[PDB]
């Protein structure tokens, strides 16, 4: 009876979105035209005899992003009302994305979301794919978070946010968009994930043997995590941990709501014939810094809260041993304020990979999600990039000219300082 | 969506513009008759950005021809795709600036331009979602420069919310043109700076060298120089024609390329750029594109980057490239050549990716950017100008048209300010 | 030969009717001898933030008090022959337009005191001529416009600067000045908006050139004085004309950004001051570390509703106290 509505905003949100929907479609066997030859309603509402439709809205200002969607293989699946754009891009400028032109489609998105919400009986909440700094992926995100806070409030506000990497980037005003995106995000989100484009390429080339990975590879690893986290909304397990149970237990303080994550095992088809993929080895793999989806190093922080979501051929006894094994790893520092061990969920449904993909199918898998002081590292690097650009007022005239007060940047910076402080104090 | 209007400022704009349209027409599958006979819907999805749709499934170049030379008019009417181009856009007067910018701006240009603008208005009112204008002209020429400068100012007043993208031929250290080239250029630059958002400078000597040396076209004719220029213009317009892994636009470039309003000048180049025999000695991989893109000697400018600092670079790629492949090459370049990039920005390279290659290449890319090396342009104009001006050489050409010497003083000062900003960032 | 610091005054506005009706901290910020102290509650912590100015005027201090002190001192220096600039800063809604007119404010009290004294100087006379001329200009939609002309064609060029085709008027009497100011105001581009009532759609520039033959050694002094209602810092949505008032707001904010960058450049002693970039800052060329003595008039609200705006204003202005110049007597 649990239901979820998702938003795919900005080109990246849409591309991840499409990947997530291909996987959701795959997992249940829905055909490209909506036919199939239940829990399926969590993501794909029955609409009529012979057809189910995915509960999602794709949002941007670039007509191109949606035009691409409109020609895709699922164009027969999504109702046309689910694809919404404005006329002009944000020029990677928060001022445009949020205040001046983001306004073009606020009502349209609200119309579609409200219609989907009115069609739900057990809406757990919303799942949004967006950026931590990048045009409409910041802009609409800000506009839509204000509206979701007002229109729903109590419904879950869960998001996956694309993180600019220490080296991987596409533009130069990204730290301005990020400091503003984050400031706004902190006042509306219940829980969000940090997703690092650089780290994900490293996983693709080191774990999946992809010599030179691209966006179409990065999106697959992301969809594996999205699936595992939301799998419990629809599939039975030994330990039926609810998505909101999970968020509640993971966040000990209101300001610590941005967990880091990994997934294991991540293997190539060749590794599929060599790896000793036991419950314990997979669990152990989840705690190696090398496998994280964010370029942070946990040895420089403390684990505040963590949840291990096991999938497939996993026996709770194996898990108890696996957890006991992790408990002996003295190299893993846990926050001094949390005697509580791991929260564990175990889903009966095995993971799946996508045909034409990369990751090989396994009998057992674990999704690991955690809150740690170490994430401060990620935020600090964005602030260092920001301080240089801001101090020189480089390109500031574009923000100001497109609809922004220069002072907003200092408001955001102060809050980012608070953000770092929040992680430090809970670490201390 | 996001439509562009083009202006061909006299023969400069017409020779460059004509080649632009031959190339773009081929890119969109447009027949010499104007009808579409291409390969893919992608060629139609954005065709209206550059063409006017018509019965017969025709796509008419959305451009206005402007000059005071009726000989040019007839020459253009007689050329390729002339039968497609809308006859109403041949906006030619009958006189000529005579290499006198004031005559070409204050007097003859002043009369011509109101006719041109009535045409521009009718063309813009025929658009649904006009993003901007693109105009090609020279700085030191006569009618071309006069009308170019004049239209840019008047168009900017009428369309303050549109993009003004200017391509222009600028003064060379040796291969000069008019006897007052520095005067005309001084006057033009001053007026252009306050109206243009984005501009690309074209140095003919560089085009000649690239053709002579790079392409081994040791007889570097005007037709060959047009290949290089039209290829660049085509490169710049990729974002409004075909999609890919990293979608982009002109406004994104402005926001991420101009850190300070006066730093809007570009010194472009592209890759692969090879000869024919050389096709047996290459490997069209991103590292190859990268080496050519960041080759200081591969730019269409005398403003060699090794004597300046990059302020901001845009690397626009076309074809199904690996993003890790591209990202690592862009990072490797900045790390290796960090001594050539401004310390004001903790990332000096912007990346955009179209998955559709240009016709004939497995991979291609366009390299544009703003650099402090640009001050060499303004210093050349200023030195050539100040030397002639202090002798009041040809001064009667301008005072006879009502120009106060003050206009030149202000213009010279303006160029000194453009130089000063390049120096502050170096 | 040494440069000296520019001077600054900070004034608090009385609470608006809206501010009095709303529930907020009526006095989040308070003023001491020259200290401006504000209490802020953020991220569940309370801090005391503060800045110091040269002059200050709390909500309990009127224009008469300022007249006998702030205006008094400035006008004497203008009459001494110092080239002087009076400029200002604040967010929109702060009150500075109100105080320019006193709806009797700065343009009237400052000008009246100058001309009253000059009239007393005429009484002292009884070649001591008063070759006095004035002009009113405004920058509207980024176009300098002549408020003294008939039914924007103003070239800004070297003297310092001069404006091609600018109408200038001579002065024989204050009464004429009054009529001229009033006429200039009627021609001024202003507006009523969602929140504010005397929107300044332009940067309003008032210039007085006092060529006074204060001879003994025939000496003439030119007491140039520039009073400018620089537009304040805005938020279009905050007030909520499709595309005109938004454009003005943006152009204004860009103007202020630029002025800011110029101030910062002057503070950091850069090798080039980008005042040459914007026409506003070009018009301010000699105020920007030159021979013109300058003063900053800043205005803030006492209410907690404007803490972010207030602190941004006070920080800008306080930082600006690091600007120095070499004020001279125009002899
Ligand atoms: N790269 C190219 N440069 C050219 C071409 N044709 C001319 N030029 C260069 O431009 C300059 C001559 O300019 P134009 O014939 O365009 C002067 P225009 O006709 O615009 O005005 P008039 O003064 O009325 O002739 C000079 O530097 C030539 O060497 C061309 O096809 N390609
Ligand atoms: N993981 C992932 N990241 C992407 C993808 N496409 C773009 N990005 C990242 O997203 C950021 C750029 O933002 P975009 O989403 O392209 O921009 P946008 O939201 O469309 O905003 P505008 O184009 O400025 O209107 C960069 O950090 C890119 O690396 C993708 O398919 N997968
Ligand atoms: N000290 C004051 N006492 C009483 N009323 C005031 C005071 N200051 C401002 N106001 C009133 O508030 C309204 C004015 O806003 P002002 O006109 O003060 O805004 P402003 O800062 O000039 N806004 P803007 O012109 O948009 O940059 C006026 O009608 C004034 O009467
Ligand atoms: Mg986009
Ligand atoms: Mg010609
Ligand atoms: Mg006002």
């Amino acid at each position: 009876m649990r239901e979820c509505i998702s938003i795919h905003v900005g080109q990246a949100g849409v591309q991840i979105g499409n990947a997530c929907w291909e996987l959701y479609c795959l997992e249940h066997g829905i055909q490209p035209d909506g036919q199939m030859p239940d829990s399926f309603n969590t993501f794909f509402s029955e609409t009529g005899a012979g057809k189910h439709v995915p509960r999602a809205v794709f949002v941007d200002l670039e007509p191109t992003v949606i035009d691409e969607v409109r020609t895709g293989t699922y164009r027969q699946l999504f109702h046309p009302e689910q694809l919404i754009t404005g006329k002009e891009d944000a020029a990677n400028n928060y001022a445009r994305g949020h205040y001046t032109i983001g306004k073009e489609i606020i009502d349209l998105v609200l119309d579609r979301i409200r219609k989907l919400a009115d069609q739900c009986t057990g809406l757990q909440g919303f799942l949004v794919f967006h950026s931590f700094g990048g045009g409409t992926g910041s802009g609409f995100t800000s506009l839509l978070m204000e509206r979701l806070s007002v229109d729903y409030g109590k419904k879950s506000k869960l998001e996956f946010s694309i993180y600019p990497a220490p080296q991987v980037s596409t533009a130069v005003v990204e730290p301005y968009n990020s400091i503003l995106t984050t400031h706004t995000t902190l006042e509306h989100s219940d829980c969000a994930f940090m997703v690092d484009n650089e780290a994900i390429y490293d996983i693709c080339r080191r774990n999946l043997d992809i010599e030179r990975p691209t966006y179409t590879n990065l999106n697959r690893l992301i969809s594996q995590i999205v699936s595992s986290i939301t799998a419990s909304l629809r599939f039975d397990g030994a330990l039926n941990v609810d998505l909101t149970e999970f968020q509640t237990n993971l966040v000990p303080y209101p300001r610590i709501h941005f967990p880091l994550a990994t997934y294991a095992p991540v293997i190539s088809a060749e590794k599929a014939y060599h790896e000793q993929l036991s419950v314990a080895e997979i669990t152990n793999a989840c705690f190696e810094p090398a496998n994280q989806m964010v370029k942070c190093d946990p040895r420089h922080g403390k684990y505040m809260a963590c949840c291990l979501l096991y999938r497939g051929d996993v026996v709770p006894k194996d898990v108890n041993a696996a957890i006991a094994t992790i408990k002996t790893k003295r190299s893993i520092q846990f926050v001094d304020w949390c005697p509580t061990g791991f929260k564990v969920g175990i889903n009966y449904q095995p993971p799946t990979v996508v045909p034409g993909g990369d990751l090989a199918k396994v009998q057992r898998a674990v999704c690991m999600l955690s809150n740690t002081t170490a994430i401060a590292e990620a935020w600090a690097r964005l602030d260092h990039k920001f301080d240089l650009m801001y101090a020189k007022r480089a390109f500031v005239h574009w923000y100001v000219g497109e609809g922004m007060e220069e002072g907003e940047f200092s408001e955001a910076r102060e809050d980012m300082a608070a953000l770092e402080k929040d992680y430090e104090e809970v670490g201390v | 969506m996001r439509e562009i209007v083009h202006i061909q400022a006299g023969q400069c704009g017409n020779q460059i513009g004509a080649k632009f349209w031959e190339v773009i027409s081929d890119e969109h599958g447009i027949d010499p008759t104007g009808s579409y006979h291409g390969d893919s819907d992608l060629q139609l999805e954005r065709i209206n950005v550059y063409y006017n749709e018509a019965a017969g499934n025709k796509y008419v170049p959305r451009a206005i021809l402007v000059d005071l030379e009726p000989g040019t008019m007839d020459s253009v009417r007689s050329g390729p795709f002339g039968q497609i181009f809308r006859p109403d856009n041949f906006v030619f007067g009958q006189s000529g600036a005579g290499n006198n910018w004031a005559k070409g701006h204050y007097t003859e240009g002043a009369e011509l331009v109101d006719s041109v603008l009535d045409v521009v208005r009718k063309e813009s009112e025929s658009c649904d979602c006009l993003q901007g204008f693109q105009l090609t002209h020279s700085l030191g020429g006569g009618t071309g420069s006069g009308m170019g400068t004049l239209l840019i100012s008047k168009i900017r007043e009428e369309y303050p919310d549109r993009i003004m993208n200017t391509f222009s031929v600028v003064p060379s250290p040796k291969v000069s043109d008019t006897v007052v080239e520095p005067y005309n250029a001084t006057l033009s630059v001053h007026q252009l700076v306050e109206n243009t958002d984005e501009t690309y400078c074209i140095d003919n000597e560089a085009l000649y060298d690239i053709c002579f040396r790079t392409l081994k076209l040791t007889t570097p004719t005007y037709g060959d120089l047009n290949h290089l220029v039209s290829a660049t213009m085509s490169g710049v317009t990729t974002c409004l024609r075909f999609p890919g892994q990293l979608n982009a636009d002109l406004r994104k470039l402005a926001v991420n390329m101009v850190p300070f309003p006066r730093l809007h000048f570009f010194m472009p180049g592209f890759a692969p750029l090879t000869s024919r025999g050389s096709q047996q000695y290459r490997a069209l991989t991103v590292p190859e594109l990268t080496q050519q893109m960041f080759d200081a000697k591969n730019m269409m400018a005398a403003c060699d980057p090794r004597h300046g600092r990059y302020l901001t670079v845009a690397a626009v790629f076309r074809g199904r490239m690996s993003m890790k492949e591209v990202d690592e090459q862009m990072l490797n370049v900045q790390n290796k050549n960090s001594s050539y990039f401004v310390e004001w920005i903790p990332n000096n390279v912007k990346t955009a990716v179209c998955d559709i290659p240009p016709r004939g290449l497995k991979m291609s890319a366009t390299f544009i950017g703003n650099s402090t090396a640009i001050q060499e342009l303004f210093k050349r104009i200023s030195e050539q100008f100040t030397a002639m001006f202090r002798r009041k050489a040809f001064l009667h050409w301008y005072t006879g048209e009502g120009m106060d010497e003050m206009e030149f003083t202000e213009a010279e000062s303006n160029m000194n300010d453009l130089v000063s900003e390049y120096q502050q960032y170096q | 030969s040494s440069c000296v610091n520019i001077k600054v005054i900070v004034r608090c506005r009385p609470l608006n009717e809206k501010e009095k009706n709303d529930i907020n901290n009526e006095e989040v910020v308070r003023i001491n001898n020259n200290e401006v102290i504000l209490t802020i509650n953020r991220n569940n912590e309370i801090y005391e933030k503060k800045y110091s100015f040269d002059y200050a005027c709390d909500k309990d201090v009127d224009q008469k008090t300022l007249f006998n002190n702030y205006i008094y001192q400035i006008v004497d220096e203008v009459l001494q022959g110092f080239n002087c600039t009076l400029f200002c800063y604040g967010q929109t809604g702060t009150g500075k337009t109100y105080t320019m007119e006193g709806k009797t404010g700065l343009i009237f009290r400052v000008t009246k005191r100058i001309f009253d004294i000059l009239n007393k100087r005429k009484e002292e006379k009884i070649m001591y001529d008063f070759n006095i001329k004035i002009s009113y200009l405004e920058i509207y939609n980024e176009e300098l416009c002549d408020l003294l002309s008939s039914t924007m064609k103003l070239r800004i060029y070297e003297d310092g600067l001069n404006v091609d085709k600018l109408e200038e008027k001579s002065i024989n009497s204050f009464e004429e000045i009054y009529y001229i100011i009033c006429s200039a105001i009627k021609k001024r581009r202003t507006a009523e908006t969602a929140y504010n009532k005397k929107s300044s759609r332009s940067h309003s520039i008032f210039t007085i050139t006092l060529i006074i033959k204060d001879i003994n050694e025939s000496i003439t002094k030119i007491g140039k004085l520039n009073l400018v209602d620089l537009a304040g810092s805005e938020n279009a949505l905050k007030s909520s004309s499709l595309k005109i008032r938004q454009q003005e707001s943006c152009n204004i904010n860009q103007s202020l950004l630029t002025l800011g960058r110029v101030i910062n450049s002057l503070i950091e002693n850069s090798s080039y001051i980008p005042y040459r970039d914007s026409k506003l800052t070009r018009l301010l060329q000699d105020s920007l570390g030159g021979k013109t003595k300058t003063f900053i008039v800043a205005t803030i609200s006492p209410s907690s509703l404007c803490i972010d705006e207030t602190l941004s204003t006070l920080d800008y202005v306080f930082r600006a106290k690091n600007i120095k110049n070499r004020p001279e007597i125009n002899i």
